[PDB]
C-alpha cells in the first residue's frame, strides 16, 4: 500500500536528494531519519510540514499519489535511511549513502560455472562478478537458455573503493543439480552507464 | 520535555520470549497511547500495536495476534512489551513511540515526534555450522598480456562472520571480498574474489583462507585452473 | 449571522428535591427546571457542517458526571498517586436521570436533523434549540446502555475509519434488552440475560453495515485483546454497584454465519475494588447490598475498535471497545452544535 523508491541513493554532500512514496490510501503521511547506529527522528509530518529542528533545506512536496521528500544541499547528518509512514504502514526505506565522485568506469564482467566438487553436493552455484565499476548503478540479468530468471538469485556490493573510489558486485544463481544439467547456455547480462551496450558472458555446460 | 527509555538488548534462542521494558516521563503519562515499532535491516518497519495507559487498553498487528502482549505500570510510568515463540524473523531493533500532539482532551498517535533509544534483540540458535568452500576457477586458456578473475564460493554457513585472506595474507591487491548474504535455508553464503595477471597463473599459487570462528574451522583452498 | 463558539452551558432537568437519589439530589443544586414548552424552529435553505468528534459540548458533559460521581459514589479507600484516603462509604440510591444541556443568551444549539446523519460532514435539515433532549449520563464500557435509537438504519459513526486508534459507534435503530441480575440466597456473583433472537438478528444487522464501510469483506468479531477489567468486559453500575459482565457469548460469530437461538446468560461479577473510569485509581467499595439487584436496560449502542497492522487478508476484525467515557457523551450528542449570534 506504501511504495518508496529508490530503495538506494548514492550521493555527494551538496548535492540534492530526491525520495518519492506512492499511497493508494489517504491520509497524513510522515517521513522520517535514521542515522546509523541512532533512532529514527521525525523529519515532516502531514505531507509538507517540517518538525522541530528540521532546516528548511528539508521540504515535502505531492503530486496525485505520489508524496516527495526532497532534501536540498547534503550535509553528513543527512545520510542515512529514510522511511514513509501513513497510519500504522511504513515504506520499504531508501538507503542514502556517501558517494565520491570520479570518471565513469565500465565494470569487468566475469562468470565462473559450478565447481565440479560442489556439483557432488547435488547443488549448483553459478557466481557472475562485475569488478570495479562506476557509478554504483548497475542491473544484472540472469539467463538460462535465452529464459530470464527470478528468485533464484542473490547480489552483493561492496562499499566504494577508499582508493579508486570504484565499486564491485557479485550475484550468485543457485539452481538443484538435478535443474543444471537440464540446460545448456548459463548467461549473466550486465547493464551500466559504462558500457554503449548490455555486456553478456556466458557458457555452455560439459565443454570447457 | 518528553523522554522515553528503553531496557537494554539482549539474545534469545528459538522458542523462547522476550520481554522489555519502556519508561516515560516529562509528560502526562494517561494522557497519549505508547506504541512498539520494530526495526529490521532489509525489512520495512513494522508496527507491532498501540497501548493506552489509563485503563491498559491495546490493539495489537493482525499478524501478530496471539504473540504479542503490551501492559504498562502506572506508578512507574513504564510500558512493557512480551513477544512469545521468538523465530530468527523477531530479529530486529525494539522501539517504543509516542505521538507529537497529545493535549489531555486530545491526540495524534501516529506521527511518532518521540522514540525510546531503541532495544537489540538477537534471536538465534547455538548451533554453528561450517562453511563449503568451492574453488571459483578463473579460466581454460593463458593469457599474456589480460588480467584474469578467480576466488572462492564460501557456502553455508552459520552464524555470521567469515573472514576470507588471500595467500595467508600476502596476496591483498584486486581482493574483493563481498557482503554475506543470507539464503532461503537460513544459512549464509559469501563470495571473495581477486584479479591477477594471467601469466601468472601456471607460475603463481593462489589459496584462500577461509576463517569461521563460531565453528572453530579454519580451512584453505587452492584455487587453480581447471585441466582439460 | 452566527457562528461555531464555546460557552459555559447551564443544565436543565426534572429532578425532585424530595427524592434521595443521587441524580436527582445533584440535578436539583446543578440545575433548573425544564421548559414545558420548548422551541424548535427549523432552518429553510441552510446548510451547516457538523463534528461529533470535536464538539466541547461532550467536556463539558464529562466534567459534570465526574463532579457527580466523585460528591456521590464515595469509596472507602481512594488509592491514588501511593497515597491513601479513608472516607466513610454507606449505599446509596442510584438511577441515572435525563439531562438536558443549554445554552445561554447569544448562544444557541443548531440541531441536525438528517435521518442518515453519521457524526461528520454537512447537515441539510437543521432546527434551532435552546436545549438538547434529556440524556441519560449513564456510564459504561463495551455496551452503550439506555440511549436514544438511531432514526432510520444502523449508523456507523468514527472520527476516521482508516484510523485503527480511533473508537467505532455503532449506533442502533432497535433497542434490545440487557437484563442483568444479583440474585438473593458467593453474594459478588451475578449474569445478565439477552435474546439470543433479537440480539443475533441485530448483531448480523451490524455486520451487513459494516460491510458497506469495508468493501463487502468478511466481518468478524473477537473479545478484547487486553486491557484492565473495566474494558474487557462490560462495566456498569447498577444500583450504585460496579458491574463487569462477560460478553465473550454476546459475540458469536458462529449465530451471525443452528441452536444459538434462545436466552443468553453472561457470567457477571460485582467487584468492591475498581479502577476509576475517571482516571483516578483503584476504588475501595463496601459490599454489595441484600436482596435482588436487578437493572433491565436498553442496549443502544456498541462501541468497538478495528484490528489494524500490515495485513492483506480478507477479513476486518472487530472488538469491544470502550474506556473512554467522553465517547458515551458523543453518541447522544452527535447532532447538536453550539453557535453565536454575532
Ligand atoms: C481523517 O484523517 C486524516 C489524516 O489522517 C485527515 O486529513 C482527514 O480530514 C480525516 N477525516 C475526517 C473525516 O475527519
Ligand atoms: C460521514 O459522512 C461524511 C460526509 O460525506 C464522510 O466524509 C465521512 O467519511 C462519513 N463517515 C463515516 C464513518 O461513514
Ligand atoms: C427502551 O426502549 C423502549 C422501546 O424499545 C422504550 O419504550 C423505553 O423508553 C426505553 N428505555 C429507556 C430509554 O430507558
Ligand atoms: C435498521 O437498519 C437496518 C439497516 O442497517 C434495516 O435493515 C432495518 O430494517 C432497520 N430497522 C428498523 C428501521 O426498524
Ligand atoms: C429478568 O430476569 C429475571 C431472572 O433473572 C426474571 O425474574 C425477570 O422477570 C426478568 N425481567 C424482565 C423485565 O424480563
Ligand atoms: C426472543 O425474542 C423473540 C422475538 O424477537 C420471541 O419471539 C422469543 O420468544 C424470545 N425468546 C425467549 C426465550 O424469550
Ligand atoms: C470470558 O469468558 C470466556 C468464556 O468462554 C473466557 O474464555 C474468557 O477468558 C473470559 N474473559 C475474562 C477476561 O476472564
Ligand atoms: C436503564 O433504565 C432503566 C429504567 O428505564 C433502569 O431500571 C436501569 O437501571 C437503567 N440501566 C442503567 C445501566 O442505568
Amino acid at each position: 500500500v506504501l511504495t518508496q523508491s529508490p530503495g538506494t541513493l548514492s550521493l555527494s554532500p551538496g548535492e540534492t536528494a530526491i525520495i518519492s512514496c506512492r499511497t493508494s490510501q489517504y491520509g497524513s503521511l510522515a517521513w522520517y531519519q535514521q542515522r546509523p547506529g541512532q533512532a529514527p527522528r521525525l523529519v515532516i509530518y502531514s505531507g509538507s510540514t517540517r518538525a522541530a529542528g528540521i532546516p528548511d533545506r528539508f521540504s515535502g512536496s505531492r503530486w496525485g499519489p505520489d508524496y516527495t521528500l526532497t532534501i536540498s544541499n547534503l550535509e553528513s547528518g543527512d545520510f542515512g535511511v529514510y522511511y514513509c509512514q501513513q497510519y500504522e504502514f511504513f515504506g520499504q526505506g531508501t538507503k542514502v549513502q556517501v558517494d565520491i565522485k570520479r570518471t565513469v568506469a565500465a565494470p569487468s564482467v566475469f562468470i565462473f560455472p559450478p565447481s565440479d566438487e560442489q556439483l557432488k553436493s547435488g547443488t549448483a552455484s553459478v557466481v557472475c562478478l562485475l569488478n570495479n565499476f562506476y557509478p554504483r548503478e548497475a542491473k544484472v540479468q540472469w539467463k538460462v537458455d535465452n529464459a530470464l530468471q527470478s528468485g533464484n538469485s542473490q547480489e552483493s556490493v561492496t562499499e566504494q573503493d577508499s582508493k579508486d573510489s570504484t565499486y564491485s558486485l557479485s550475484s550468485t544463481l543457485t539452481l538443484s543439480k538435478a535443474d543444471y544439467e537440464k540446460h545448456k547456455v548459463y548467461a549473466c547480462e550486465v547493464t551500466h552507464q559504462g558500457l554503449s551496450s548490455p555486456v553478456t558472458k556466458s557458457f555452455n555446460r560439459g565443454e570447457c | 520535555q518528553v523522554r522515553l527509555s528503553q531496557s537494554g538488548g539482549q539474545m534469545k534462542k528459538p522458542g523462547d520470549s522476550m520481554r522489555i521494558s519502556c519508561r516515560a516521563s516529562g509528560y502526562e503519562f494517561i494522557n497519549c497511547p505508547i506504541n512498539w515499532i520494530r526495526l529490521a535491516p532489509g525489512k520495512r518497519p513494522e508496527w507491532m500495536g498501540w497501548m493506552k495507559p489509563r485503563l491498559g487498553a491495546v490493539s495489537y498487528a493482525r499478524q501478530l495476534q496471539g504473540r504479542v502482549t503490551m501492559t504498562r505500570d502506572m506508578y512507574s510510568e513504564t510500558a512493557f512489551l512480551e513477544l512469545r515463540s521468538l523465530t530468527s524473523d523477531d530479529t530486529a531493533v525494539y522501539f517504543c513511540t509516542r505521538g507529537k500532539y497529545c493535549t489531555a482532551r486530545d491526540y495524534y498517535n501516529w506521527d511518532f515526534e518521540h522514540w525510546g533509544q531503541g532495544t537489540p534483540v538477537t534471536v538465534s540458535s547455538a548451533s554453528t555450522k561450517g562453511p563449503s568452500v568451492f574453488p571459483l576457477a578463473p579460466s581454460s586458456k593463458s593469457t599474456s598480456g589480460g588480467t584474469a578473475a578467480l576466488g572462492c564460493l564460501v557456502k553455508d554457513y552459520f552464524p555470521e562472520p567469515v573472514t576470507v585472506s588471500w595467500n595467508s595474507g600476502a596476496l591483498t591487491s584486486g581482493v574483493h571480498t563481498f557482503p554475506a548474504v543470507l539464503q532461503s535455508s537460513g544459512l549464509y553464503s559469501l563470495s571473495s574474489v581477486v584479479t591477477v595477471p594471467s601469466s601468472s597463473l601456471g607460475t603463481q599459487t593462489y589459496i584462500c583462507n577461509v576463517n569461521h570462528k563460531p565453528s572453530n574451522t579454519k580451512v584453505d583452498k587452492k584455487v587453480e585452473p581447471k585441466s582439460c | 449571522v452566527w457562528k461555531d463558539a464555546d460557552t459555559t452551558l447551564f443544565c436543565a432537568s426534572d429532578a425532585k428535591a424530595h427524592e434521595t437519589e443521587v441524580h436527582n439530589v445533584w440535578a436539583t443544586h446543578a440545575c433548573v427546571p425544564t421548559d414545558p414548552n420548548p422551541q424548535e424552529i427549523h432552518l429553510e435553505n441552510v446548510t451547516e457542517n457538523f463534528n461529533m468528534w470535536k464538539n466541547n459540548m461532550v467536556e463539558q458533559m464529562q466534567e459534570d458526571v465526574i463532579s457527580l460521581w466523585d460528591q456521590s459514589l464515595q469509596p472507602c479507600v481512594k488509592l491514588t498517586g501511593g497515597s491513601v484516603i479513608k472516607q466513610a462509604c454507606p449505599k446509596i440510591s442510584f438511577d441515572p436521570i435525563p439531562i438536558h444541556y443549554c445554552t445561554p443568551a447569544g448562544y444557541v444549539i443548531l440541531k441536525c436533523n438528517d435521518k442518515n446523519f453519521n457524526g461528520t460532514g454537512p447537515c441539510k435539515n437543521v432546527s434551532s434549540v435552546q436545549c438538547t433532549h434529556g440524556i441519560k449520563p449513564v456510564v459504561s464500557t463495551q455496551l452503550l446502555l439506555n440511549g436514544s435509537l438511531a432514526e432510520e438504519e444502523i449508523i456507523i459513526r468514527s472520527e476516521n475509519l482508516t484510523n485503527n486508534a480511533k473508537t467505532i459507534i455503532v449506533h442502533l435503530n432497535k433497542s434490545v434488552e440487557i437484563n442483568c441480575t444479583r440474585p438473593s440466597n458467593d453474594i459478588r456473583k451475578a449474569y445478565c440475560e439477552i435474546n439470543g433472537t433479537k440480539w443475533n438478528k441485530v448483531l448480523k444487522q451490524v455486520t451487513e453495515k459494516l460491510k458497506e464501510h469495508f468493501n463487502n469483506k468478511t466481518i468478524i468479531f473477537q473479545p478484547p485483546s487486553g486491557g484492565d477489567l473495566e474494558i474487557t468486559m462490560h462495566h456498569f453500575n447498577c444500583r450504585g454497584e460496579f458491574f463487569y459482565c462477560n460478553t465473550t457469548q454476546l459475540f458469536n460469530n458462529t449465530c451471525i454465519g443452528k441452536g444459538c437461538n434462545g436466552t443468553i446468560t453472561l457470567p457477571c461479577k460485582i467487584k468492591q475494588i475498581i479502577n476509576m473510569w475517571q482516571g483516578t485509581g483503584q476504588a475501595m467499595y463496601a459490599p454489595p447490598i441484600d436482596g435482588k439487584i436487578n437493572c433491565v436496560s436498553n442496549i443502544t449502542g456498541i462501541l468497538l475498535t478495528r484490528d489494524g497492522g500490515a495485513n492483506n487478508t480478507s477479513n476486518e476484525t472487530f472488538r469491544p471497545g470502550g474506556g473512554n467515557i467522553k465517547d458515551n457523551w458523543r453518541s447522544e450528542l452527535y447532532k447538536y452544535k453550539v453557535v453565536q449570534i454575532e
